[PDB]
């Protein structure tokens, strides 16, 4: 029923809380000092024992993680109703912002390199039986070659879906969801109960591979309902409209494969990205 | 496309035009909620409705949305609601409008049981003239026709609202709301090129819903049709695309009405009736030349 910060392998004396880093749908995310840190303050119902040991469920799984492509989970003190998840602070910019700045060149060699980094980290999380469930370019950080995944596992305890028989759909969420997930979104959908999987995470990587080369999300033109139906029945773009070769386009056909068992694991995907020009 | 008793109040709208000048927040005092609010302007005693669209977004883009929005001062007709001004205050752009005493036709439907054919006769002309006006006078299609965006008043006018003026405002709102009642045309869900034909389908679907008192997909089983007189988003949209369209029950509605909705709900947008094909249709030429006190029907059913 309680998590203390003395329970962690990172010796902790004091924790300073600075300015808000940015807006976001899941709690608030402040600058902090410990070394410099990133603090995410989440609030929970006072007496929802289910949500809580299901949070505790998650965090000490994270206590076993350390990998150069995965943000360093540092600690999580929990004196309900106020929670906190404390991780290393990322220098540099998010992949979302880098992709959408015209002053940065993103040649085919660089995009292969960024993608292999994300894959290595995702393979580590998968190897430890941890699903990301929200892999996307706002959750990847890029500082002159250094690439770091963040926010893995949070989506289960997130509550970002929460109107009357109306599901709230953020821009760019849907085009990451593999078809098995899209086909059951409903106004009763709970983040706890969607069928995420290792295969769903590979799909979400595919969306990032599209985004690295087109420098925008797929289905940019289209409204949410059109995206749901188009992705549910298996319709997907290629990148020949911008002169990308076959190899780059084949990556998508594998990652976005309609039947899950046809998409590669991250280990196989790591090989496929090696054999590019 | 002309009448003198509606040239009367178009122009008396442009006399309350001068009274507004420019607008920002503290001019307005909230009265009640209807998200949009009932407001009371202070420099000008006009009672309006104020939209709130929460957007969290750049310098240059706002200026170019509000100036893209300024097209609504120009458009004027008895089948489109009244536009006053657009400004930005506190992370939320706010469109101020003509207020409507009766509410949306979704509003009136849930209070009534069903809506009679003779009234939705007149509703149909209001929509078809509106869409015809906007296309050939401004080269814009509505893009979002549904019962909640057709508004009515105790004076007796029916006009459309919440249509697409600003190609950017579409792009800038961060998240949409997807429920169990969809009015998107089958061609729009598949990502095919579309025209005002899509707005005609949206009209057809709204009409059958209002005539029956229930959203018509999936269609009801014989047990619920007798009475009247758990589904995931994807399979509803897939129903719209692959199963045959809904139709009114053969018993209780006239042939002219049934053929009207049937032509609006044809899947192939080329075979679907176009705007003015619909205006020479038997059902609305019959309905045009009828006397129904719309104001009286409204005030007796919602109570005002
Ligand atoms: C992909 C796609 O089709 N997007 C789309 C398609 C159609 C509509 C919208 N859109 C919308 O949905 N609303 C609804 C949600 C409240 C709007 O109010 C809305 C809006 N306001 C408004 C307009 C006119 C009058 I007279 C009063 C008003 F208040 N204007 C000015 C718009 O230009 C758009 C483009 C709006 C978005
Ligand atoms: N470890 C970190 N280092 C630096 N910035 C961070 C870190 N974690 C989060 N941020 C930033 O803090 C803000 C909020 O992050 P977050 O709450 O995950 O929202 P988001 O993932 O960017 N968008 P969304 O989850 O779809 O609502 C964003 O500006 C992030 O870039
Ligand atoms: N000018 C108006 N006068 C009276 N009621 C209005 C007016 N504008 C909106 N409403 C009502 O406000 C409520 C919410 O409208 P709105 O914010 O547009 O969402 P919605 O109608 O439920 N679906 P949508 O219009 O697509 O966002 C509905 O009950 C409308 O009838
Ligand atoms: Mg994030
Ligand atoms: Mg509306």
């Amino acid at each position: 029923t309680s998590i203390f910060l003395q329970e962690w392998d990172i010796p902790f004396e004091q924790l300073e809380i600075g300015e808000l880093i940015g807006k976001g749908r899941f709690g608030q995310v402040y600058h902090g000092r410990w070394g410099e840190v990133a603090i995410r303050l989440i609030d929970i119902e006072r007496d929802n024992e289910d949500q809580l040991k299901a949070f505790k469920r998650e965090v000490m799984a994270y206590r076993q993680t350390r990998h150069e492509n995965v943000v360093l989970f540092m600690g999580a003190c929990m004196s309900p109703p106020h929670l906190a998840i404390i991780t290393s602070l990322c220098k540099g910019r998010t992949l979302y912002s880098v992709v959408r700045d015209a002053k940065i060149v993103l040649d085919v060699n660089k995009t292969r390199q960024i993608a292999q980094e994300i894959v290595k980290g995702m393979g580590y999380l998968h190897a430890k039986g941890i699903l990301h469930k929200d892999l996307k370019s706002k959750n990847v950080f890029y500082d002159n070659g250094k690439v770091v995944i963040t926010d893995f596992g949070l989506f289960s305890i997130s509550g970002v879906l929460q109107r009357e028989d109306k599901l709230r759909i953020q821009n760019g969420w849907l085009c990451h969801l593999a078809p098995e997930i899209i086909r059951q979104l409903s106004p009763d959908t709970e983040e706890d109960k969607l069928p995420f999987s290792k295969h769903s995470d590979v799909f979400a990587l595919g969306t990032i591979w599209y985004e690295l080369h087109a420098r925008e999300w797929p289905f940019k033109t289209q409204p949410a309902e059109a995206i749901i139906w188009q992705m549910g029945t298996g319709m997907k773009p290629n990148l020949s409209q911008i002169g990308m070769g076959k190899e780059i386009s084949d990556i998508l056909l594998f990652c976005w494969a309609f039947e899950q068992e046809e998409r590669p694991t991250f280990t196989k995907l790591m090989d496929m990205l090696e054999k590019l020009p | 496309e002309l009448d003198e008793q509606q040239r009367k109040r178009l122009e008396a709208f442009l006399t309350q035009k001068q009274k507004v000048g420019e607008l920002k927040d503290d001019d307005f005092e909230k009265i009640s909620e209807l998200v949009v609010f009932k407001v009371s302007h202070k420099p000008s005693g006009l009672v309006m409705a104020r939209k709130l669209i929460h957007l969290e977004i750049k310098p240059a883009i706002r200026n170019q949305i509000i100036r893209e929005l300024q097209v609504l001062h120009e458009c004027n007709s008895p089948y489109i609601v009244g536009f006053y001004g657009a400004f930005y205050s506190d992370g939320e752009i706010s469109i101020c409008m003509e207020h409507m005493d009766g509410g949306s036709l979704d509003q009136v439907l849930k209070k009534a049981g069903r809506i009679p054919e003779q009234i939705l006769g007149k509703v149909s002309i209001a929509v078809i003239k509106g869409l015809t006006y906007l296309r050939e006078k401004h080269k814009i299609m509505h893009r979002d026709v549904k019962p909640s965006n057709i508004l009515v008043n105790s004076r007796g006018e029916i006009k459309l609202c919440d249509f697409g003026v600003s190609g950017q405002l579409i792009d800038s709102m961060a998240n949409s709301f997807v429920g169990t009642r969809s009015y998107m045309s089958p061609e729009r869900l598949q990502g095919t090129h579309y025209s005002v034909q899509s707005d005609i389908w949206s009209m057809g679907l709204s009409l059958v819903e209002m005539a029956v008192g229930r959203y018509p997909i999936p269609p009801p089983d014989a047990k619920e049709l007798e009475l009247m007189f758990p589904m995931a988003i994807f399979e509803l949209l897939d129903y719209i695309v692959n199963e045959p369209p809904p139709k009114l029950p053969s018993a209780v509605f006239s042939l002219e009405f049934q053929d009207f909705v049937n032509k609006c709900l044809i899947k192939n947008p080329a075979e679907r009736a176009d705007l003015k094909q619909l205006m020479v249709h038997a059902f609305i030429k019959r309905s045009d030349a009828e006397e129904v006190d719309f104001a009286g029907w409204l005030c007796s059913t919602i109570g005002l």
